[PDB]
RNA sequence: GGGUUGCGGAGGGUGGGCCUGGGAUCCCGGGGACCUGCGGCGGGUCAGGCCUUUCAGGCCGCAGGAAGAGGAACGGAGCGAGUCCCCGCGCGCGGCGCGAUUCCCUGAGCUGUGGGACGUGCACCCAGGACUCGGCUCACACAUGC
């Protein structure tokens, strides 16, 4: 029995940082854990699908806890970018079946690995009108766990488990008088009633049915394009963050049409920000731009309501992208990487006078590195 | 479009995969611009092909 | 609707190719499948029908698509497949326009 | 000037083998090179480059509205997204179109994968295997009249090959009709990992390569807004090129000048009015027959063989096929011979 | 490392490359360029370039001297003549970006002065309408 | 210089027309040396030459010179090349040893017709010579090779059938290369006629020495017109055209390999005929005076010529039997005879019953003046009479 | 078997009886290879001989 | 002197051929596996066994003629995906094969612990331009 | 049909003795050149037009059976013949100028074998 | 295709014409068409069975003909409709591009050598082969001579 809650500062046990330099550049996002709770998956900028390993909850228990470097136990490889990948809903340790994850690259169809073995098992395919084939940007499995959802260019497709081929549902959300918007964002799943929402990048925000298929509610968004959207477990409520956008909105089931509350994020650039949710509704830890991991508090006394930020971190000068926490255990995992645009200053100059401003852009240092935090009681 | 190409000794036309050369030549596109049917630019290009002698008027004779 | 009838011989398993499965064909000696023609087993079962065919005039190889609960790593070896005759076509009358 | 180095229809004159040298030069006539503007745009053949942009269909339209003609014809019905030589015909060259669009057509294009390949020798294999005739279908679904095509492919070879980046550069020469998309398709199935086609570039149509006066349609516009603002017609010439150019390899027979008319009007080439003609002629041949000064009358099926028409001396060696001169070009000569008209005016009598 | 590197982007130019500058008439335009892009007031591309100088805009034109091929800015110097605009030329098309602010290449630009950080770019006008017209 | 937009016409210089034959296919070479007689005939579409021939007559039509494998036997090689060529029938030139290698000359359909007179051809043998006891010197040895030279007897061995009866083969020209005397062997070169036999000359040749000895190997240079030397092909060749045709569809390695069957009468004298002649002569007839255009000079009696086309194809062999002095000015009669055909049947238009004496015969026969089975009827011309009875009635 | 032979510099055969040629070079076979009737390896062939150009079809007719 | 008049008497199709040294290890491979396990010499036994499967390098000779006698098998060893040598002399190599009539073909399979040096050959062959 | 001198009998006429035993006449065949296997070859001297018959025994001056003609080969002008020799004999016992003879009925005209169209 | 005889002791080999019928060198009477291509006619072992096959020579049976071989215009070209094989909008037309007039992006989704959104319009949908029928102009045609 470990007490989940926030009194003390983040504290470190051990980090990886052996990789990630062979290239010139690299950048981390996502690292988020699995339903169970015994795999990290970690994507960089160059496309290598690392599965990291749990650390030994026993090894947590003690506060002996040494630094170690958790080395990948696979290393699959990929072609062209990817645009998003997740765990399979039911993922457990007993089942050795519903053991795959899921990854959709840029031209290459949806492929589907084996925690297991490490290779690749079944493949999905979507073909467009003629005969090309058409990216998928949103990445989700459904609760029960036999269908799959992708997101695409104006309409959303629904894959099956069962039958690996070209047959798939189509839903159309563009028409002559509606439309939700451009390209999908990402799809999150409601675990109280069947209805998912469709978070796009055009200011646009839409819940459909499970089977049914209807539009239920359409909303806007914050000024650019939605990124990620959750659920909170506890009731009808969920968030939504977007890019470059100093603003955070929460929408609620039980109000109509209009933003209940307003909080505020700091987003510069045009990057993936994530936010974790905890299940018990207590703790809502979410990184920035301006690397200051902010962390708030959901109070839910009955009358009284308003997100309250508890305390405020910075874990390195980098911008902190993916920010999740363990379901059961305490533990906290972030990952930072921020791109470099290419400054030509005047180097000759520089080398010549030696003066005023003795700076040169090519020693900046930048590293993105895996920290695991723990929390206390 | 991943599509360029270097002029040859003999004079046929390599298509390759990078876009740099390994004598130290910078590689092109293979394709060209697009065309605009209203065009109305189209006495500027006589006027700047002749400021440099670039048209197919001074270049050599075709041996035909 | 057609029951089980007499089965010839149609390919041998080469390789898998994106959950579809990739075939040599065998002896018949001049025959070309048709186009989404059921396929049979050894035991006279039907595990799917004929995809896109390609390959030159002598050696051409074709695709099989999977049924409803079929798995592709089931046979993963040198197994005989087996069509119906009357899927066939004479290609004598192909190359010869007279 | 030596008599192997004249223009297009005039090299070795000479080794043509000679039957007869008495014949009366007539005043009327002209050569191809020095034709008259309004003759040189209506008759030949333009080789520009297709953009990316839009498809063959609205190119020749353009081609058609900036030119100002009548009628048009490609070459190749090319795709949108594909970039290529394309031979563009007038209302007076539009005649041999149908045999110069079934022509060997040379492609290069690229083909994309998904799954990861060993090395570049088992892909090299695999587009080795994948030579000479094999089956094909429509990219598209289509009803039951195009569900099996037959064609062949002469050679094919791969240049390079990135691991890194899973793509790949080949050129395959093969004939007109065969699909690249099919091919991608094949070769990914063959290879075990699937693909399709990135993109794809012409390099040879038929006869006609990017290496033979590579005009480009902005230089089409700005030689017809050179003749019409400055009235000079050299930037015209320099990218409209005669339709005599493209009968270069077949075999040339030279006719008399009186017998011009007779051809044109429609009639059959008989042995008193052929002046030269090429060894290696066989029977049943494509063959074009020219005047005196290098001008092509029209096409004709050879008939008699070289070691029969230099033996014969009467009868009937080349059938009319397609006329592509003018009906009114040369004076009526017909019932005026030493011997066939003395015969039908004694008949007459 | 300089001449080598301005001899490389020598080699590699267009036809119509002669109007061009001298080393520190390019890092003076690359710092005037860096310092202005900060305050949005540049303009990268040839469709609102042509579609401002239509209506009319007075600046200086930034063209590149790697750029192929030659149909794609063929109108813009008789534009800018008939204008009377000047225009500069320099044998970098990756530098020329990078000083917008992007990793992408960039060939058209236009400068227009709001602030008051016209000082040096005045004595740039006063060099690029001095330079050796061929 | 680059001249463009010249005058250029063809000047009507009245000069005297020369033509160059001596680059012209097989039958076409030298085709305007034959000396001239009418050249007023009417040519027929149907035909062509045999080098730009259709692929299914040129595989028909045609011989091929193999190099046999010492593996299988004659025949065997015969029916595996017609079984790889898909055909009928086949032919060769020689019945070859299994253990014999050289050159065979090889017909399909329609060059099987002249395989009698091919196979009764000259032909040069190379061997080697195995000895049993030793020799003092080389000199003997060439002494005794020279001794058998001419026509000689020679008895069949054992090994074919049995001892038949005796025969008479002539040897033209024998001599001896290298002779090694730590090996006992040696390679001689023999140029003889059909029917000899080489394994008796060794044995003979060893009787003569004293020391014995028998044919350890043969290789044949030469059998008839073809040798080693023009376009020797193997086996493999044949099979791999083959594949290359029905998977590449290329003639041309078929084409390369395969060579017309009008090649190997190439020595003889050709005799241009006209084209309503060649139909009546494939049905059979003689050869008359107005049919021939053009004839070869240095023509003796009862010599073995060619019936060739305008366009080149070899009609038929006949035998001429007048003489280019006589044919000059006879005015009609017999010049030669058929002997063997080449062509088919039905090839060009039939028609020889329309003609400027013919179609009058027939009318004076339809009328009632003259009759068909009778000769000496009334025939009130007598110069009809004494010009149509000096053929053969 | 021991018959040997050398091209000349006409183009004709010069049988022999030794293995080596007094200029330097070393002589081949008379006698063709063993063919099989059950060949079915056609198509290797033909390729690695158009891979190094060496057909009869490249070669011209005399 | 040697390797040249072994160029001159060459095959007209081998291109992977070795260098002065990678031959004399490879006769040093071959002549100390001809005793310890086995070696297959002969084309037809060779072909039997690869049609069925065996992994190995195959040994081809420089000098055999005609070239229809050993041309199928380096067509069957890409198909395959195995690789061979070319090395030229005949003489030599059927003296280390069994000290008789010259052969042409030579197969090597490791059963001992002597890959050693043969993965190294194997590497310098897959190396082989 | 088929007779004369036997098949299906026998007679006798102006020379006798080869299957009877004693002979009646003999006529000289050939010369001794030299040995060859065990195996006489002989050249024929003066018979003016005649070649010897297929195992033809030989006499000598005696008239004793040496042996029998095996093999015969040779020009038109010069021709030569080989011999068999019989059981308890020496080949090195002849080795001098002597003549051998054989009987006068064993020969063939080559008046027959010269080819006559 | 059939038949007879002589020569060398014995199942094996070689060879034989335009002449005959009747009477006293002579006379009388007779022999009633050819060419071409294909298949067979031989050997070996014990009155018969089995295998392979053409060097030397004619025979038999079948398929075509009564073959002296003619021709200085029987003979062409520009269009329209129907159906099939052919064409990437598959017979549902608006998910197509270029422009004045507006806006946004270094997006991490292609993307400024262009893409994303709103309003207003002009251009874009065309060709091969075979067959039936209707329908006009020309000419009906061997090609000189100064």
């Amino acid at each position: 029995a470990w007490n989940y809650s926030f009194s003390q500062l983040p504290r470190f046990l051990s980090g990886s940082w052996s990789e990630f330099s062979t290239q010139p550049e690299n950048f981390l996002k996502g690292c988020k854990w699995a339903p169970d709770g015994s795999c990290i998956l970690t994507n960089s900028a160059d496309n290598i699908l690392r599965i990291y390993n749990l650390p030994p909850e026993l090894y947590h228990e003690g506060e002996q806890v040494e630094y170690a470097e958790m080395v990948p136990v696979l290393r699959m490889v990929e072609g062209d970018t990817i645009y998003d990948y997740c765990w399979y809903s039911l993922m457990s340790s007993a089942q050795p079946d519903t053991s795959y994850v899921a990854s959709s690259s840029r031209e290459n169809p949806i492929h589907i690995w084996d925690a297991f073995t490490g290779e690749l098992r079944a493949s999905f395919r979507a073909y467009n009108h003629l005969d090309e084939l058409t990216a998928a940007h949103s990445l989700c499995f459904s609760p029960d766990g036999s269908q799959l959802f992708c997101g695409f260019n104006r309409t959303v497709r629904v894959f099956s488990t069962a039958r690996p081929g070209r047959d798939c549902e189509v839903r159309a959300t563009f028409a002559k008088k509606q439309g939700q918007s451009g390209i999908i964002s990402c799809i999150a799943f409601s675990p109280a009633q069947p209805l998912y929402a469709c978070g796009s990048y055009g200011r646009s925000l839409g819940l459909y049915a499970w089977d049914d298929g209807s539009p239920l509610a359409l909303l806007g968004g914050h000024q650019g394009g939605i990124t990620h959207l959750c659920f909170h477990p506890d009731g009808n409520r969920f968030f939504s963050g977007a890019r470059k956008d100093a603003e955070l909105l929460c929408w609620d089931l039980r109000q109509s049409g209009y933003p209940l509350w307003s909080l505020g994020r700091e987003v510069t650039t045009n990057q993936r920000i994530y936010f974790d949710l905890d299940p018990t509704g207590q703790f809502l830890v979410s990184g920035s731009t301006s690397g200051a991991v902010s962390v708030w508090d959901t109070d839910g006394p009955g009358n009284d309501g308003k997100p309250e930020p508890v305390l405020s971190f910075l874990p390195q000068k980098d911008c902190t992208n993916g920010v999740s926490l363990h379901p059961s255990l305490p533990l906290l995992a972030t990952a930072s990487g921020q791109r470099v645009f290419p400054e030509p200053t005047e180097s000759g100059d520089e080398g010549e006078e030696l003066g005023l401003p003795l700076l040169s852009t090519r020693h900046v240092h930048l590293e993105c590195r895996l920290q695991l935090w723990w929390c206390g009681g | 479009m991943f599509l360029q190409y270097y002029l040859n000794e003999q004079g046929d036309r390599v298509y390759t995969l990078k876009k740099f050369d390994p004598m130290g030549q910078q590689t092109c596109s293979a394709h060209p611009a697009r065309f605009s049917p209203d065009d109305k630019y189209s006495r500027h290009r006589i006027t700047i092909k002749k400021r440099f002698k670039v048209l197919m008027t001074q270049q050599p004779r075709p041996v035909l | 609707q057609g029951p089980p009838e007499r089965v010839v011989l149609l390919g041998e398993f080469l390789h898998p190719c994106e959950d579809d499965i990739v075939c040599k064909c065998t002896t018949d000696e001049n025959k070309v499948p048709y186009f989404n023609a059921p396929v049979y087993l050894e035991n006279k079962e039907q595990i799917g029908k004929v995809d896109e065919i390609f390959g030159q005039l002598r050696d051409f190889y074709f695709s099989v698509k999977l049924s409803e609960n079929m798995k592709a790593s089931s046979f993963k070896k040198l197994q005989k497949f087996y069509i119906d005759p009357y899927k066939l076509l004479p290609l004598q009358r192909f190359l010869p326009r007279p | 000037l030596d008599t192997s180095q004249w223009p297009l229809l005039l090299k070795n004159f000479d080794k043509l083998n000679v039957r007869t040298t008495h014949y009366t030069p007539l005043a009327c006539g002209s050569n191809p090179l020095k034709r008259e503007i309004g003759d040189y745009i209506r008759t030949g053949f333009i080789n520009l480059d297709k953009p990316s942009n839009p498809s063959s269909h609205e190119v020749v339209a353009w081609i058609r509205r900036i030119l100002r003609v009548e009628k048009t014809g490609h070459s190749g019905t090319l795709d949108p997204k594909v970039t290529g030589c394309l031979i563009v015909c007038i209302e007076r060259a539009t005649r041999l179109v149908k045999s110069q669009q079934s022509a060997g057509k040379e492609y290069v294009g690229i083909v994309r994968l998904h799954n990861a390949i060993e090395g570049g020798t088992q892909l090299s294999r695999a587009l080795e295997t994948l030579t000479g005739a094999l089956f094909q279908r429509p990219p598209l679904i289509a009803a039951v009249k195009r569900q099996l095509r037959v064609r062949t492919i002469y050679e094919s070879k791969m240049i390079e090959y990135d691991p890194e980046r899973r793509l790949g550069i080949f050129w395959v020469s093969c004939e007109a009709g065969t699909y690249i998309r099919t091919l991608c398709v094949h070769l990914g199935l063959l290879l075990g990992v699937g693909g399709q086609m990135q993109e794809l570039r012409r390099v040879r149509s038929g006869v006609m390569s990017e290496k033979d006066h590579m005009v480009t349609m902005h230089d089409v516009l700005d030689a017809q807004w050179l003749y019409d603002n400055h009235k000079d017609e050299s930037y015209l010439r320099r990218v409209v090129y005669p339709l005599e150019k493209l009968l270069t390899s077949h075999k040339r027979l030279v006719m008399k000048d009186s017998a011009v008319n007779a051809i044109c009007y429609g009639a059959k080439i008989m042995l008193p009015g052929v002046l030269r003609y090429e060894d290696g002629i066989e029977v049943n041949q494509e063959i074009v027959v020219i005047t005196t000064k290098g001008e092509a009358i029209c096409m004709a099926i050879a008939l008699m063989t070289t070691a029969v028409i230099s033996t014969c001396d009467h009868g009937i060696v080349a059938k009319i096929k397609r006329v592509i001169m003018e009906r009114d070009t040369y004076p009526r000569k017909w019932g005026l011979g030493p011997k066939a008209s003395q015969k039908k005016l004694m008949i007459k009598q | 490392s300089g001449e080598r590197t301005y001899q490389e982007l020598l080699v590699n130019q267009n036809p119509i490359a002669q109007p061009l500058a001298s080393r520190r008439l390019t890092r003076k335009l690359y710092k005037c360029i860096k310092k202005a892009v900060k305050q949005k007031q540049i303009r990268r591309g040839v469709k609102e370039v042509q579609k401002f100088v239509n209506k009319g805009e007075k600046g200086i034109m930034v063209l590149a001297g790697d750029t192929l091929p030659i149909e794609v800015y063929c109108h813009l110097p008789v534009m800018c003549e008939d204008r009377n605009l000047p225009y500069v030329y320099i044998p970098s098309k990756t530098d020329l970006g990078a000083a917008a602010g992007s990793k992408r290449p960039t060939c058209v630009i236009m400068v227009k002065p709001h602030e008051e950080y016209q000082e040096a770019y005045d004595e740039c006008l006063e060099e690029v309408q001095s330079l050796p017209l061929p």
